[PDB]
């Protein structure tokens, strides 16, 4: 059965080529027995032993002899060596999708549309439907679950509860190609995701396809919760610094939210805390960056595990005193004070993780993503064609570096310099004018 | 087979178009329904590695599926039916259970 | 692998 | 905004007359035809690095997968010698980002020294590494894999 | 242009006029297949030139010669629509006409006795539908062109990789057109070689040895001579004064008693000039000055009768004393200089182990065949056959012209075989390119590269079929007797119809047509492959044939190419480039004598550019043709320079001829990067048509020819007046002067309604005129799929507004509000096909009965009594379509189930139904049902009803076709005979049948009346004959594959909306997955109240430089501003004068353009059409590389009343806020691609299985599973996981009992697993124990 003769559709057949090879060797053996019993002359039985030798050594390894090729097609046939000399072992409980963004869920719950979630958890649903008391057997369960009554979505939402799945992208490169999640059922046809984690897959959103598997047993579920869920890999295995740096839009929002203009509306007054700073921004009275003295209260744990307090009057903007309402008690005020680009926002997460632990870093990450999106929305930073100002010095500088090259050309035409030195003068002149 | 090859090659060129599988009978006196069988016999089988470039290099030999396994919701069905009739036959007397279990 | 035998002729 | 540099020609050394226009104004026909060759060269170059990295990870995995971290103490003393790297000029990677995380082997001591500063067999996290950076120790001794 | 572009005049920017209009874009395919089959009484492109190269065949003096006279094609027995419905090849018979004559005894040209002829059938040739698409098996196909190296000679430098010291070697190469190659090369030992094709290498002069050239004439032909004369006084020598140039001075020079050069000083041009001054002729040398020189002539002895010194000897003073002891005083020797004349043939003759012709022929015969014993006759036959006969070596006329070009002869017509003045010229040019004069060529210069499209490939396959027939007929002709045979027994029909049909059907170089757009057909019909039989394959390239080489300018487009695995290989043609006589690409130009400038175009090949200077199209001429700038940017040989205002001989035609077809339609291309312009030119070719395509607002202007030529619009053939429009047909009545003398009637167009295309898209047509409106030749009469009013239109324009909104457009996502999916702007229609077969099983055939076991009445409501679904039944996903039951025996039931079946009841006799059903997800509407059947089974009621309806439709169409045409015929007869002979009301009192009896006195229109009468008579005959043929074509059976009974088909017709995952993208380079579909209130309005529909991402512009889309957004906004101003002006009916003045001021617009049109020649009922059609925004246009500026966008912004900077203030819609920092709104165009989320979502829970190894694999219309390779096993072993890895490749995939043993545990309620053993390891033991090795599993 390893070398079958399975019938195709409608009379024609299909076979592996070992049938023709074994038929050749059996034929030539039988013929040599017939010729050796009748006592023929010697040249005939010598040719017989030689061509039987060729047949056996073409059956054991075809490719180091005359390459015995089949009739009716000029492709060379294969034998046992090329069934060991040789990508994938295909898997049940699979699926694939297109991905979208969905920035309203936390960093450990990807979505799942309903239909893949019903075509993947069908044995769990069959078992719990026949165990609850809404059915007689699995035949009645199969009759119930496919015409889609309205009392199977609750059983699906009770077996989804904390059962992990395993997202995965196709050209897997490094160790964070296989993370693990906990699904939230949702309408639609595309797998949702998170806008932070897509800095680690090297995955754009222009139509790249991910894959969902399912772990089945009990040791597998507990292992995929303890060792590889998506909130115990926030330290890249190459270096120290975390791989959850914000990527595209939220860094622009948190760059616009901590700056300092020279004169904005309502600049000069003195507030009484971060809550009244937020309430003076939302009342449409003072704008979002104007230098204004506020007070703060840091919290320090430089003692033997004890949180000591402090208070002062510091000199900041309204934007940083709005951003201060998110940082937990551990960090000092030397973090939210600067211009807050990208290196600073990697360093803020790094020092929070190296001081407090894991769960303040998780909650700090999700809160910083939500504030980044809300103020990138209410800023409205866009580009028009009247923002790329070409200088007022293009014509004169191009005129100077066009006159000097023509001077060097007429110096070469009179035979005072040579070709290589002229060619190394012109490159020098142009590559200075560029800078 | 060789006779139906030779008179097909001799018939194809003078009447013009193609041998229909019933007018090819009447040059002989065959019973008009054996020619389909003797034409279905006369074809050599397909080698199972003529490749098909389906976004990669693959073969005809792995797309050809299986016909003899039974689906697992038949084994689950019979595994339920075993305990079901064992339960419904545990309520009778000894004589009826013995006559049914050996009948 | 570095760093007259055909049965029709004979 | 400015001029877009100097684009190559297929032998490698560059054309003497560069493109003097930018994208907000109009690239005309000759400067566009010089730019398209460099664009096609770059985009065909970034389609072989993938297969080359795949081959390198293939060989470097098949030579080095048999290790498993299997005891809690080997019991030797020697190791390698750490120092801030110098590429003939100002420094490129200082001692703090090189010694961070690996277990010291012998005692670490000052010039006049008076005593031992850090103990013999301790792991170096940020408190001990700040203690190494403040008192300005030159070279630390440390245990490595190839000496195990 | 009478009423097409008098409707919706496209406003045109751009400042340079053009002389040459765009040619017919599909000229290549049509002219090549027009020359493949045509009657021309000579050779040159025909099938004539294929039959005159095998025929005549004469036997081996058997006195029976076969010859050929003529041939003739036939009529196709099916037209294209019925042939595509059925499935057969659109065919044509090819009936050649041979002739057999027999010669007689003892007479070469004796009078023959046997003259005969009989037409022999052979094969087919598939003809060509008139858009350029073959049809082979029900699917439209296109054959792509090819481009490979030219036959003829060229050399090659090949520096670098050999020996790493600068020791280069120039190898010539003679590549012929059919046969075997030929080589010449060098080596670091500097000795010439000779090499027949790729077998093994041999020393050089063996060909001249075996080809009857001895040593005397070869050393005569290569080198020169100089005279040594020992005239009985001490070694005199007559000397040529240039020979000293390169001669280091080695003796003292004096003659005629005049000293010239002292010894030790190299002789300079002064003393060479003195030698040419006084003509000094006789110089004395030292006696051993022939110490390295060799004499030329054979030298015999004086009286003794021996040999002293022949040619090619090491001439020394001992042999010189043997020489001049007899009286040899005139000696001729060779000339030698190491930098002028290298004698490499001398040393390779010194290492030559052959000396004569027979030994060289045995050497060649032993070389090119291994292990063989030689014979003189066989070696002579082989060497005189392989290089000179006209059946195994055919260097064609193209190679002849190139061979005469690259060796500086003059004549261009010659022989097809190479004689003995070509091998010596190749060796002469090789020696000269080694010594310095004349240098090397290269490849991909496009003067060494050609194009052969269809005709040459079909001719070559027809030739191979011809020689396979002719070998057999020559071998059978030998035993042929006098006359009992006719020439239709010996020549069969199978190999030709195997060869040409397999070549059109399944080769590498004939692929399916991407037919889902007007654009993608016309860019797939003209491509340039470089793969396939005869060129480099997919991995032999290297980065010197993939790259742009700058004679690619204007003949092959640079900025468009498929990307990924084979880049730089499948580039496409320019817009104006043509094909020359031989097959080299060639572009147009304009002749400038400086004249003023001349206006005659002049075509120009690949190499004739390389000696001229050529000016630039982007350089202004001023006022009837003078140049104005005193230095104009030009090019001479690939280099751009600055020349004078004279001496430039050629100027470029117009500024479009660098780009492709599908890449000259991206507007504002002059700003984008080449990378994203490449992505745009690859992403316009995948745009699925929508329900009602509109127009592009900022187009290009090269759109009209692209919509007209790739024929999907029924273009009018004779202009006139429309009679009767309908949803299906169109009747157009011709005028008087464009009419034939008879047969006038009316023209008639039938239109293709709903049909599937090749990619499951939906193609229909609609008429675009009204009753009583004139047309002209070249107008449109039918819009296509994605066509509107003659122009090409793919997507729908809608209001983008760049602002990053709440994170829902994070990386590249878009955000479409619900106004789009409510107003149905992107709704598309698909047409699926579902078949089901009815085979012949062993235990009994299968029926189509509509009574199935194991179902009730819930599914069988939508079935009729015969068993196939209705027309109209809107079926969901999972209902019955065609009931099909199969018989089955050998039941073999069980225990306790048979105990159960001994109580209630039982069924039998018709088991598992393989009746097809609609695959899951579809929600169709079954529009058509077709039933084929095999001849010899009495069909049921549904087939008979289908046949009756088709018969009624055919009779109806032919009756109305002869009912409306004779109406115009009778109106023509009456309107003719009333002129000159009018009767008052005698027209309408006697009937039409007794109307044609009233004749006339002798006039031309009397003969016209008689001609029209006989035309009506012959139409009356042909109607009945055509209906007889039509019913015979309908009522018969069909042919089928062996083992079927009847196929029943259905055509579903889905309608698809736009859901989170349909990939949308603009034109020039910004893809996006659509992300969330918002309600209408939440979108950010502006101050007037209009919402805005799509919110892109403004972080994608300064990273990948495509600055063009911001500027396109501004200009589109200005066009819609002018549109809504004219809409507010027309909403109250005021006048026509305000519209006249306002539209004239809209069309004038400042700077000097070429678009002065309004205000005089237009009527009053034309402005009310043009202002009816411009309320949705005035179109703008832009030539590509000469586009708009900034001031013109500012002007057309100010002609409305909008803010001029471009950016408006834009409120929010959730909180009533104002956005600070105002943002950019506008109007860009958007396609809708086909990578749909209902074509990629997939799942699998438990399905089918394979056979040889039991992996999962779905083949019952269920998905498989995503394969688990080895990079994911490393990325899962890198963790601590091993339970999940053991589970994912031992239980879920490849175990035979373990997976059922686990499925029962899951369905009962105890999660666990058992390991087992995998099937790949359990099959590797048998496939390794079937060798002689042993392998076991020993210990406990
Ligand atoms: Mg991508
Ligand atoms: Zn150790």
């Amino acid at each position: 059965d390893l070398r079958p003769l399975v019938p195709l559709d409608g009379g024609r057949f299909a076979t592996s080529d070992l049938n023709d090879l074994y038929r050749r060797v059996i034929n030539r053996n039988n013929r040599l027995k017939r010729l050796l019993d009748l006592a023929a002359p010697d040249i005939i039985v010598r040719n017989e032993k030689r061509m039987l030798q060729e047949a056996v050594d073409a059956l054991l390894d075809n490719g180091r002899r005359g390459r015995a090729i089949t009739g009716s097609n000029k492709r060379p046939l294969k034998s046992l060596a090329d069934m060991i000399k040789g990508l994938g072992k295909r898997v049940d409980y699979s699926g694939r999708s297109v991905i979208t963004v969905g920035p309203y869920l936390r960093l450990h719950q990807c979505g799942l549309p309903k239909k893949m979630a019903l075509e993947l958890f069908k044995p769990f649903i069959y078992g719990k439907l026949e165990l609850r008391g809404l059915a007689t057997t699995i035949k009645a369960a199969k009759k119930m679950v496919e015409r889609e009554e309205a009392v199977v979505w609750d059983i699906l939402d009770e077996v989804i509860r904390e059962h992990p799945v395993l997202l995965n992208r196709a050209p897997t490169l490094h160790r964070l190609g296989i993370q693990a999640f906990e699904p939230v059922l949702i309408e639609g046809k595309a797998i949702q995701l998170h806008p932070l984690v897509c800095a680690a897959y090297n995955a754009d959103f222009d139509g790249d396809q991910m894959a969902v598997h399912v772990p089945l047993t009990l040791e597998a579920q507990l292992e995929a919760r303890a060792l590889m869920m998506s909130t115990n890999n926030i330290l890249s295995p190459a270096n120290g610094e975390p791989i959850i740096v914000p990527s595209q839009d939220v860094v622009l929002g948190l760059y616009y939210m901590t700056r300092d203009c020279v004169n904005a509306k309502g600049e000069g007054m003195v507030l009484t805390g971060p809550k009244e700073a937020e309430r003076l921004y939302r009342s449409g009275l003072a704008s979002l960056h104007a230098r204004v003295k506020v007070r703060i209260t840091e919290y320090e744990k430089d003692a033997n595990g004890e949180l000591v307090a402090k208070t002062s009057l510091k000199d900041t903007t309204v934007g940083r005193a709005i951003l201060w309402m998110i940082v937990p008690k551990g960090l000092p005020y030397s973090i939210v004070n600067q211009a807050l680009g990208k290196k600073a926002i990697s360093k803020m997460l790094n020092t929070c993780y190296r001081i407090l632990g894991l769960k303040p870093t998780v909650i700090f990450a999700d809160q910083i993503m939500y504030t980044g999106f809300a103020y990138a929305a209410r800023s409205g930073a866009s580009v028009g064609i009247d923002d790329m100002v070409i200088p007022e010095k293009k014509h004169e500088i191009i005129s100077e570096a066009e006159a000097e090259v023509a001077e060097i050309q007429e110096q070469f035409q009179s035979g005072l310099v040579t070709a290589g030195e002229r060619y190394n003068k012109v490159i020098d002149i142009w590559a200075a004018a560029n800078d | 087979i060789n006779k139906l090859n030779r008179i097909s090659r001799q018939m194809l060129q003078e009447m013009g178009r193609e041998p229909t599988p019933e007018e090819l009978a009447e040059r002989m006196l065959m019973p008009e329904d054996k020619i389909r069988k003797v034409l279905k016999i006369a074809k050599e089988p397909i080698s199972m590695e003529t490749p098909i470039g389906d976004d990669e290099d693959s073969h005809l030999g792995d797309f050809i599926e299986d016909t003899t396994l039974e689906l697992p919701l038949d084994s689950a069905t019979t595994e339920s039916l075993r305990a079901a009739t064992h339960d419904v036959l545990a309520g009778l007397t000894a004589r009826e259970a013995k006559v049914l279990r050996m009948r | 692998d570095m760093g007259t035998t055909d049965p029709v002729r004979m | 905004a400015g001029m877009r540099g100097l684009m190559a020609k297929p032998d490698g050394s560059i054309i003497e007359t560069p493109i003097t226009a930018n994208f907000r104004e109009g690239l005309n026909v000759l400067q566009y035809f010089i730019s398209t060759h460099g664009a096609r060269k770059g985009l065909a170059d970034t389609a072989l690095k993938t297969a080359n990295s795949g081959y390198l990870t293939r060989r470097l995995v098949d030579v080095a997968q048999d290790l498993v971290v299997t005891e809690d103490d080997c019991g030797t003393h020697e190791g390698i010698m750490m120092t801030p790297v110098i590429e003939g000029g100002d420094v490129k990677e200082p001692l703090r980002d090189r010694v961070l995380g690996r277990v010291t082997a012998e005692d670490v001591l000052k010039p006049g020294t008076a005593d031992i500063l850090v103990p013999r067999n301790t792991l170096l996290h940020e408190q001990w590494c700040d203690l190494l950076e403040e008192n300005s120790v030159d070279a630390v001794k440390v245990r490595s894999v190839v000496s195990c | 242009y009478s009423y097409t572009e008098k409707k919706r005049i496209r406003k045109d920017f751009g400042k340079r006029p053009q002389v040459l209009d765009v040619p017919y874009l599909l000229s290549i395919q049509l002219d090549s297949f027009q020359k493949f089959i045509e009657q021309d009484p000579e050779g040159q492109y025909g099938l004539e030139a294929a039959f005159r190269s095998v025929f005549p065949i004469q036997s081996y003096s058997g006195n029976s010669e076969l010859q050929y006279v003529s041939y003739r094609l036939g009529e196709p027995v099916f037209d294209v629509q019925e042939c595509q419905i059925r499935g057969v090849t659109y065919s044509a018979p090819l009936r050649v006409k041979l002739r057999l004559v027999i010669y007689e005894r003892e007479a070469p040209e004796g009078t023959v006795k046997d003259i005969k002829e009989q037409e022999v059938y052979m094969g087919e040739i598939p003809l060509m539908t008139d858009n350029g698409t073959f049809v082979i098996n029900g699917t439209e196909r296109v054959i792509v062109s090819q481009l490979h190296r030219s036959p003829g000679v060229f050399f090659d430098s090949d520096k670098g990789k050999t020996h790493s010291s600068g020791k280069v070697l120039y190898n010539a190469r003679i590549i012929p057109y059919r046969g075997s190659w030929l080589d010449f090369e060098f080596d670091p030992k500097d000795n010439l070689f000779v090499r027949i094709d790729r077998r093994r290498k041999l020393p050089a002069t063996i060909i001249l040895r075996a080809l009857n050239y001895t040593t005397e004439q070869i050393l005569d032909l290569f080198f020169e001579k100089v005279i040594f004369e020992i005239r009985d006084n001490k070694l005199q020598m007559e000397l040529v004064p240039e020979r000293l140039r390169g001669e280091t001075a080695s003796f003292d020079i004096e003659a005629n008693g005049k000293v010239y050069v002292e010894k030790g000083r190299r002789i300079t041009a002064r003393h060479i000039r003195q030698l040419e001054k006084d003509d000094v002729k006789l110089i004395e040398v030292p006696v051993e000055y022939i110490a390295g020189k060799v004499v030329a002539k054979d030298y015999i002895d004086e009286s003794t009768g021996e040999l002293i010194c022949a040619a090619n000897m090491e001439l020394s003073l001992d042999l010189l004393a043997k020489l001049s002891q007899s009286g040899h005083k005139r000696i001729e020797t060779l000339f030698t200089n190491d930098l002028d004349h290298g004698p490499y043939i001398s040393e390779t003759l010194r290492v030559d182990p052959t000396n004569d012709r027979l030994s060289a022929l045995v050497e060649i015969y032993r070389m090119m065949r291994p292990g063989e014993p030689p014979t003189r006759e066989a070696a002579e036959s082989l060497f005189e056959n392989l290089f000179f006969s006209e059946d195994r070596y055919d260097l064609s006329a193209v190679g002849r012209m190139k061979f005469n070009r690259s060796l500086l002869r003059e004549e261009i017509e010659g022989s097809g075989i190479l004689s003995k003045d070509d091998i010596i010229d190749v060796m002469k040019k090789l020696i000269d390119i080694r010594n310095g004069k004349g240098e090397v060529d290269d490849i991909d210069h496009l003067g060494n590269r050609r194009i052969r499209s269809v005709g040459e490939m079909a001719e070559n396959q027809f030739r191979v079929g011809l020689v396979r027939v002719e070998r057999a007929v020559k071998e059978r002709l030998s035993l042929g007797d006098l006359d009992t045979l006719m020439p239709q027994d010996m020549i069969n029909a199978k190999p030709i119809s195997a060869a040409v049909k397999e070549f059109f059907g399944s080769s590498q170089l004939s692929q399916f047509m991407d037919q889902n757009n007007p654009l993608s057909e016309i860019t797939h019909k003209r491509r340039i492959s470089a793969l396939g039989p005869g060129g480099l394959t997919r991995e032999r390239a290297g980065f010197e044939v993939r790259d742009v080489h700058p004679t690619h300018y204007g003949r092959v487009c640079p900025i468009e190419t498929p990307e990924g695995p084979n880049i730089g290989l499948i580039n496409s043609l320019s817009v104006y480039a043509q094909t020359n006589e031989y097959g080299f690409l060639e572009t147009p130009y304009r002749k400038v004598t400086d004249g003023v400038v001349t206006d005659e175009i002049h075509y120009l090949s690949a190499i004739e550019e390389g000696n001229y200077v050529i000016a630039q199209a982007n350089s202004n001429l001023d006022e009837e043709g003078h140049f104005v700038e005193d230095l104009v940017t030009c090019r001479s040989k690939g280099e751009s320079s600055l020349f004078s205002r004279d001496q430039v001989d050629y100027m470029d035609v117009s500024t479009q001829q660098v780009v492709s077809v599908g890449a000259s339609l991206i507007p504002f291309l002059e700003h984008d990067d080449a990378n994203r312009a490449l992505m745009g030119a690859n992403m316009q070719r995948q745009a699925v048509p929508t329900l009602r395509a509109d127009k592009p607002l900022v187009g290009t202007g090269m759109e009209r020819a692209v919509a007209v030529d790739s024929g999907v619009t029924a273009v009018a053939k004779r202009g006139g007046v429309v009679q009767y429009v309908d949803a299906s047909r169109i009747v157009i009545k011709v005028n008087e002067d464009e009419m034939y003398p008879g047969e006038a009637g009316i023209d008639i167009y039938n239109l293709t309604k709903y049909t599937r295309s090749n990619q499951n898209t939906c193609i229909n047509q609609m008429p675009c005129v009204s009753l009583g409106e004139p047309v002209e030749r070249g107008d449109v009469l039918a819009d296509g799929p994605s066509t509107d009013l003659g122009e090409l239109a793919l997507g729908q324009n809608m209001r983008v507004a760049f602002m990053p909104w709440n994170g829902y457009n994070f990386e590249d996502s878009i955000l479409v509000s619900e106004r789009v999916v409510q107003e149905d702007r992107f709704t598309t229609i698909h047409i699926q096909e579902l078949a089901c077969v009815s085979r012949d099983t062993k235990l009994g055939p299968e029926e189509i009965t509509a009574d199935i076991p194991n179902v009730g009445e819930a599914a069988l409501s939508k079935l009729d009594e015969s068993g196939i679904v209705y027309i109209g039944a809107e079926v969901t996903g999972g209902d019955i379509l065609v009931g099909k039951v199969t018989p089955k025996g050998e039941t073999q039931l069980t225990p306790e189930e048979k105990l159960l079946r001994a109580i209630f009841g039982e069924k039998a006799s018709d088991v598992k139904d393989s009746s097809l059903r609609v695959p899951n997800g579809v929600s169709g509407t079954v529009i058509d049902v077709q039933v084929f059947t095999r001849d010899g089974v009495e069909k049921d009621k549904r087939a008979l009803e289908i046949e009756e309806m088709q018969l009624k439709q055919a009779k109806k169409d032919l009756s109305e076709e002869l009912q409306i045409l004779e109406a115009g015929l009778f109106s023509r007869i009456r309107a003719v005979l009333v002129a000159g002979g009018v009767e008052a009301e005698k027209l309408d009192k006697l009937p039409r049948d007794r109307w044609l009896e009233l004749g006339l006195t002798d006039e031309e229109k009397q003969n016209q009346l008689e001609q029209l009468a006989e035309q009506y008579d012959e139409l009356k005959h042909e109607f009945e004959k055509k209906l007889e043929a039509k019913r015979r074509k309908i009522t018969q059976g069909d042919d089928l594959a062996p083992g079927v009974l009847k196929i029943v088909k259905v055509y579903l017709a889905v309608k698809r909306r736009i859901q989170p995952g349909d990939k949308m993208a603009g034109r020039h380079g910004n893809k996006g997955v659509i992300s969330k579909i918002n309600p209408i209130e939440d979108m950010p309005y502006d101050e007037n109240g209009t919402p805005v529909d799509i919110v892109l991402n403004p972080l994608g512009v300064p990273s990948r430089m495509n600055i063009g889309q911001i500027l396109e957004t501004h200009l589109g906004m200005a066009a819609k501003g002018i549109g809504d101003k004219i809409n507010a002006m027309l909403k109250q009916q005021q006048e026509v004068a305000k519209l006249r003045e306002f539209i004239q001021r809209a069309y004038d617009l400042g700077a000097d353009v070429r678009q002065k049109v309004d205000l005089s020649t237009f009527s009053d009922e034309e402005v009310m059409r043009l202002a009816e059609n411009l309320r949705k925004g005035m179109p703008i246009a832009t030539p590509v590389f000469d586009g708009a500026k900034e001031a013109e966008i500012k002007e057309l912004l100010k002609l409305g009343d909008l803010p001029t900077s471009g950016q408006i203030r834009l409120y929010d819609g959730r909180t009533g806020e104002q956005f600070e920092r105002p943002v950019t709104v506008g109007y860009m165009y958007m396609l809708k691609l086909n990578h749909l989320v209902d074509d990629k979502m997939h799942a699998r829970s438990t399905g089918s299985y394979s056979l040889v190894t039991q992996q999962p694999l779905g083949g019952k219309a269920q998905f498989g599973g995503q394969r688990f390779g080895e990079m994911e096993v490393w990325a899962l072993e890198a963790y601590g996981a091993a339970y999940t890895l053991q589970e994912m490749l031992t239980v879920k995939s490849d175990d035979v009992n373990g997976r059922t043993k686990m499925y029962k545990n899951i369905v009962d309620g105890n999660h666990q697993m058992e390991p087992g053993m995998p099937e790949s390891f359990n099959v590797l033991l048998k496939e390794i124990r079937s060798l002689g090795i042993n392998i076991e599993l020993e210990d406990e």
